[PDB]
């Protein structure tokens, strides 16, 4: 029937005077264009398509065309920024917002996943879509006592939609538009779908990404102990966007950062910082490194639960990367930290693992580590047990190592190791 | 003199979505 046309064939049964004609051509074009393999966007594009299905968008009469339009246009907007601008340059978006409130429920879907695809493509055509009044009959579909009644895919793809107007910088979505948006968000973080929980931890993760006043916005909402749970979730999908999100919430002012332990999340640090996943180590050590640049007794909270062991285990062995992230954790730490808590990340066994570290060619980690070293000597001039620490790092090979880095051609490098040498090892 | 240091990386979902059926 609609199975392999030309794109010629479809031109032709558009350009007939034909409704059911022009129906059958363009279900024909959706098939093409819903294919795995290099669907030809481009030859639809140029064969001059795209006005054809903006107007069969309209055809309150031929429901079938509108679904049809709406799929062929969807898969157009999802491919290249090009691909996309072709189909807002066709007028899509005010039609497809029109096609929000039809009474038929895979086609008001179709138009939200459309919709989806050109918020996707930047921020410019994220404010668009929100400047054609989008937000209004999105939110209106998700007005119901129970999220539960509604079909789950629709759920899922209302959703995706909406974290799409949330996402992206350069600029943020426009403060009214993010405030119209987060109840419903709140409402959605709750509900019990893996999908819709993932995906409304990526908006909020995208929501976070910004200034502290950007980030107060959602914490102000009362989120952070549902994202603290949903940290603690088994599905991959949604540990990895509720990571992000309590990672930028934590890049915040001391007391947004305080909102994230007061809910519990330290207590899932153990895992993640030893989680299989690479990238899950890796952020939640990054996480780590923005808490302990707080307050001494938000470093305190981090000693209690027994996390300082978990660092010196990541320091000890883990991605490059990741241990990167605890270098900063430590250096942090050692910033902020009173005597007695920097004492104790000695006693921990933080030394040789951070000697181990200064035979990376990463010239950044070593310059974050001698700065570390440089504190941690700070706190033990002040107890007179300079000596002690000395020959520790001597007896790991470090005092090797900062001699070295002596020769080392950067040059904050060179100086501080040379006033750690002429300073302590004398 | 401690610094927060925003992420290194950029992180999100799927930005666009093809329709298969």
């Amino acid at each position: 029937g609609t199975v392999n046309w030309s794109v010629e064939d479809i031109v032709k049964g558009i350009n007939s005077n034909n409704l059911e004609s022009q129906l059958q051509a363009t279900q024909a074009a959706r098939k093409l264009l819903s294919r795995e393999k290099q669907p030809p966007i481009d030859n639809i594009i140029r064969a001059g398509l795209i006005p054809k299905f903006v107007s069969f968008l309209g055809k309150t009469d031929c429901s079938p065309i509108q679904f049809e339009s709406a799929w062929a246009l969807t898969n157009i907007a999802s491919g290249t920024s090009e691909q996309t601008k072709a189909v807002v340059d066709g007028g899509a978006i005010p039609a497809f917002i029109s096609l929000l409130a039809s009474p038929h429920a895979h086609i008001s879907e179709q138009a939200v996943w459309a919709l989806g695809n050109i918020a996707g493509d930047g921020s410019a055509f994220r404010d668009l879509v929100i400047k054609h009044g989008a937000i209004d009959p999105l939110l209106a579909l998700l007005a119901v006592p129970d999220l539960s009644t509604l079909a789950c895919g629709y759920l899922r793809n209302l959703t995706w939609t909406l974290s799409n107007l949330c996402r992206n910088k350069n600029p943020a979505p426009p403060l009214d538009a993010v405030e119209q948006i987060l109840p419903t968000l709140v409402r959605l973080l709750h509900h019990n779908d893996p999908e819709v929980l993932a995906d409304s931890c990526w908006a909020i993760s995208y929501l976070t990404d910004g200034p502290n006043e950007r980030i107060e916005m959602v914490v102000k909402k009362g989120v952070v102990p549902q994202l603290v749970k949903l940290l603690g979730a088994t599905e991959l999908p949604i540990v990895t966007p509720a990571l992000r999100a309590i990672g930028n919430i934590v890049t915040g002012t001391d007391e947004q950062t305080q909102k994230v332990i007061d809910a519990g999340a330290l207590a899932v640090f153990p895992s993640l910082l030893t989680n299989p996943k690479t990238n899950i180590q890796k952020e939640a050590t990054w996480t780590m490194s923005n808490i302990t640049a707080g307050r001494q007794d938000q470093i305190q909270q981090v000693v209690n639960h027994g996390l300082v062991p978990f660092l010196v285990g990541v320091l000890s062995k883990a991605d490059f990367k990741t241990q990167k992230e605890a270098a900063w954790a430590i250096t942090n730490y050692t910033s902020g930290g009173t005597v007695e808590q920097i004492v104790y990340l000695v006693h921990c066994g933080i030394i040789e693992p951070l000697m181990n570290l200064l035979s990376a060619k990463d010239t950044k980690i070593i310059q974050v580590i001698l700065d570390a070293i440089s504190n941690i000597f700070q706190a033990a001039e002040k107890l007179g047990e300079t000596e002690k620490l000395s020959i520790m790092i001597e007896e790991c090979g470090g005092l090797d190592k900062i001699e070295a880095l002596q020769r080392h051609e950067n040059e904050s490098v060179y100086k501080a190791s040379l006033n750690l040498i002429e300073k302590y090892f004398s | 003199s401690a610094v927060k240091r925003p992420a290194a990386t950029k992180k999100a979902g799927q930005a666009k979505k093809k329709k298969l059926d």
